[PDB]
């Protein structure tokens, strides 16, 4: 019985330009087992049109998943990640950093 | 996935040493024999996996060809419990076996000493031919209202001695012996009592 | 262990709908199911790889299958099956695609209605005088006609002794009306004895033909006795 | 260059009575082109990328047909698991399978994987020679014993060397626009393939990003 | 496209 725990890296598709349209990014991956929650939050609240790919692995046998959502950057706006898995007693809050 | 098998049919003599085919254009990760009696199971026989092996089971020699192909089954000295339908059959890429038609071996015994003979029978009777080489055919009837069987194998094995015979009747009480296998191409030496 | 398919001869009027069984208890993983016809191959119906999973084979229309359980994979013949009569044979393989086992096989003949159903007259025909002294040598011939199906098994009995010296039953039977479809059968065998054997009177040869016919749940309706499963004998004894 | 056809199957048991999870998903290179979901309605093999959509009904029916084998497999495998390791039935596990091949510049084989990994630890592999086991541990040595006597790694073989190449080189040729493409990293931002010299991340555009 | 083969573990 060999768990991991997910690396979390929230960023976008693009580079992002105030104002104009994106994608944000939460990729979790070299996690064990399988079973997560992950959700996009702009300034502490969920954000409601989140979609995520389908689950595969890596050689190491520990999985990934993109979760992303399409968004309008603009500066002061604070984006994070809020990411549970097994491996956490408590959700995990990852922050966007350009 | 095809197994094209040969000959469709083989009639050797007891003692004789005999080879079947079973080919292929592709390759087959594993192959298997089968021998099949009428309305039994067919009966596994063997399984080659390695290209070029040989494998020996009772007087059957099975070699799997090099590039893996084709397989042949040889039998040294046939005896007449080798008769029947020897099947191969081959790995399916769909999780099945791919099976080849067959080949229907018969193995005629040796008679030594042929002595072809037409007898009459009684309870109703019928009409006997015995003691005919096996190189002898019998052939089917002319008539609705007369009945022929094909060749059987008799052995008395207490006095090694085997024997071939066709049994023929008719309805009619106006049939008799002497114009019963007319169809057959009947032996001279063939005997016939008043 | 072993692969089982009961029972060995199967009968049924068209229309009915009937379940072939079969067991295996050697932890085989994937079954099948084929059908032969007379002096023919083998032909793929259905087949299951794992438990809860099935594909057709070559001849699937009008049969169905179920995969349950490890161990069984019946096969049911429908009323949509066109040609349902055939020696229906199930196998099982550990895993797919490997060697298979072979059940015994089920015999199903489907008739055009019960009437045609009927049980062999057996009959002894004492030796010939001019063979005993030709050749010193006693055949004796036994004759089963007029049964319909074609679900016989005949055997030789000397002295209430089984006997498979000197036997030759026919390899298949032989149509009595070839022109009709449910037409009855004929079947010989022969037994040679040395003729000081026939000529023996202490000496009592029997032949014995097992039928398999209508069973108990069966309609019958006609004035002739209802040809049920049974045996018909005929005998002779030795003659100087 | 080198291109690679790669399958993936993860099976998820579920506390008591709850059926199991089965997820199978496919990729040529970094672009997934199909996917079969036990949570899902549909019941069946969907695309995931435009080029397959072309692909007939005959296509779609038998990857049906073929991964409802692979889930029922899986799920039986669980069951065995469990017994191997002598496990109960509250606790949730996973069973996780690849297998696929890797072409290289001329579209001939280059090598072939086929192996399972249980509860996140390697189970059973087999080797680059294509007819040897690597069997992780003792609950593992009876999967080898019966796969030997059986004969599945000529079987896997014959599929690896030859049939998943003839389809990773259809699919090449249809995905013409999509998986021969090369790019070309901004200094590493919107690169293609995936592989370069913070770990690689999708853009979700079909390309990648990197970090020094 | 996948195996038309399956075996048990």
């Amino acid at each position: 019985m060999i768990q991991r725990t997910p690396k979390i890296q929230v960023y976008s598709r693009h580079p992002a330009e105030n104002g104009k349209s994106n994608f944000l990014n939460c990729y979790v991956s070299g996690f064990h087992p399988s079973d997560i929650e992950v959700d996009l939050l702009k300034n502490g609240e969920r954000i409601e049109k989140v979609e995520h790919s389908d689950l595969s692995f890596s050689k190491d046998w520990s999985f990934y998943l993109l979760y992303y959502t399409e968004f309008t950057p603009t500066e002061k706006d604070e984006y994070a990640c809020r990411v549970n898995h097994v491996t956490l007693s408590q959700p995990k809050i990852v922050k966007w950093d350009r | 996935q095809l197994l094209e098998q040969s000959p469709q049919f083989l009639s050797i003599q007891e003692g004789e040493n005999l080879t079947v085919y079973c080919n292929s254009s592709s390759v087959f990760s594993s192959l298997q024999w089968y021998r099949q009696e009428p309305g039994e199971g067919p009966v596994l026989l063997v399984t080659v996996v390695t290209g070029g092996e040989v494998k020996k089971l009772k007087r059957l020699t099975f070699q799997f060809g090099d590039a893996r192909k084709d397989s042949s089954l040889h039998i040294t000295a046939a005896q007449p419990g080798d008769t029947g339908l020897y099947l191969c059959a081959g790995a399916g890429s769909q999780g099945n076996l791919i099976f080849g038609k067959g080949t229907k071996l018969s193995v005629k015994p040796n008679i030594q000493n042929p002595d072809p003979a037409v007898y009459q029978l009684r309870d109703k009777s019928v009409c006997l031919f015995t003691d005919f080489d096996s190189q002898t055919n019998v052939s089917q009837s002319k008539d609705s209202d007369v009945y022929i069987t094909d060749k059987t194998v008799l052995d008395m094995r207490s006095m090694d001695f085997k024997s071939n015979s066709a049994v023929a009747w008719s309805n009619k009480s106006d049939f008799a012996c002497a114009n019963a296998f007319n169809n057959s191409i009947i032996p001279e030496d063939t005997f016939f009592p008043s | 262990g072993g692969i089982t398919q009961s029972p060995k001869y199967l009968f049924r009027k068209e229309g009915q709908n009937v379940t072939l069984s079969c067991e295996q208890n050697l932890n085989h993983d994937a079954m099948y199911w084929y059908r032969q016809d007379p002096g023919q191959g083998l032909r793929l119906i259905y087949y299951s790889q794992i438990v809860n999973d099935f594909q057709k084979g070559d001849i699937a229309e009008g049969y169905s299958v179920s995969r349950e359980k490890k161990e069984s994979f019946p096969l049911t013949v429908t009323s949509a099956q066109k040609n349902p009569t055939a020696f229906y044979l199930c196998a099982s393989s550990s895993r797919s695609s490997y060697e298979q086992y072979f059940g015994p096989g089920t015999r199903l003949t489907v008739t055009e209605d019960l009437k045609n159903v009927f049980p062999p007259e057996v009959a002894v025909f004492e030796p010939s005088e001019a063979e005993i002294s030709h050749t010193q040598k006693a055949t004796l011939v036994c004759l089963a006609t007029g049964f319909y199906p074609d679900h016989v098994e005949l055997s030789w009995w000397v002295n209430g002794k089984e006997v498979h010296s000197g036997v030759s039953t026919d390899p298949q039977p032989l149509k009595e009306q070839p022109a009709l479809n449910d037409s009855r059968y004929s079947l010989s065998s022969r037994l040679r004895v040395s003729a000081t054997f026939w000529q023996n009177p202490r000496n009592h040869f029997r032949c014995q033909v097992q039928f398999y016919g209508l069973s108990e749940n069966d309609e019958w309706t006609q004035d002739r006795a209802k040809p049920v499963t049974q045996i018909v004998s005929a005998e002779a004894w030795g003659r100087a | 260059g080198s291109h690679s056809m790669r399958y993936f199957f993860t099976s998820v048991s579920r506390p008591g009575r709850g059926e199991p999870r089965f997820i199978a998903v496919g990729y040529v290179d970094d672009t997934q082109f199909v996917r079969f979901d036990s949570d899902a309605a549909s019941q069946r093999m969907e695309p995931r990328a435009p080029w397959i959509e072309q692909e007939g009904p005959e296509y779609w029916d038998g990857e049906t047909r073929k991964v409802k084998a692979h889930s029922q497999t899986h799920r039986v495998d669980l069951g065995t698991l469990r017994g191997y390791y002598n496990q109960s039935e509250a606790g949730s596990h996973t069973v996780q399978r690849m297998y696929g091949c890797d072409v290289g510049s001329d579209w001939r084989f280059l090598r072939g994987y086929h192996q399972y990994a249980y509860d996140g630890k390697d189970y059973i592999a087999l080797k680059e020679d294509l007819r040897s086991w690597t069997a992780a541990d003792m609950a593992a040595q009876t999967t080898k014993h019966k796969w030997e006597a059986a004969h599945v790694a000529e079987q896997l073989r014959a599929y690896l060397e030859g049939t998943c190449v003839e389809w990773l080189r259809r699919y090449l040729e249809n995905g013409k626009e999509t998986l021969q493409r090369t790019d070309a990293p901004k200094t590493a931002l919107s690169f293609y393939p995936a592989e370069i010299t913070v770990e690689t991340r999708p853009a979700g555009d079909g390309t990648f990003q990197k970090w020094a | 496209g996948i195996l038309g083969l399956v075996f048990t573990l």
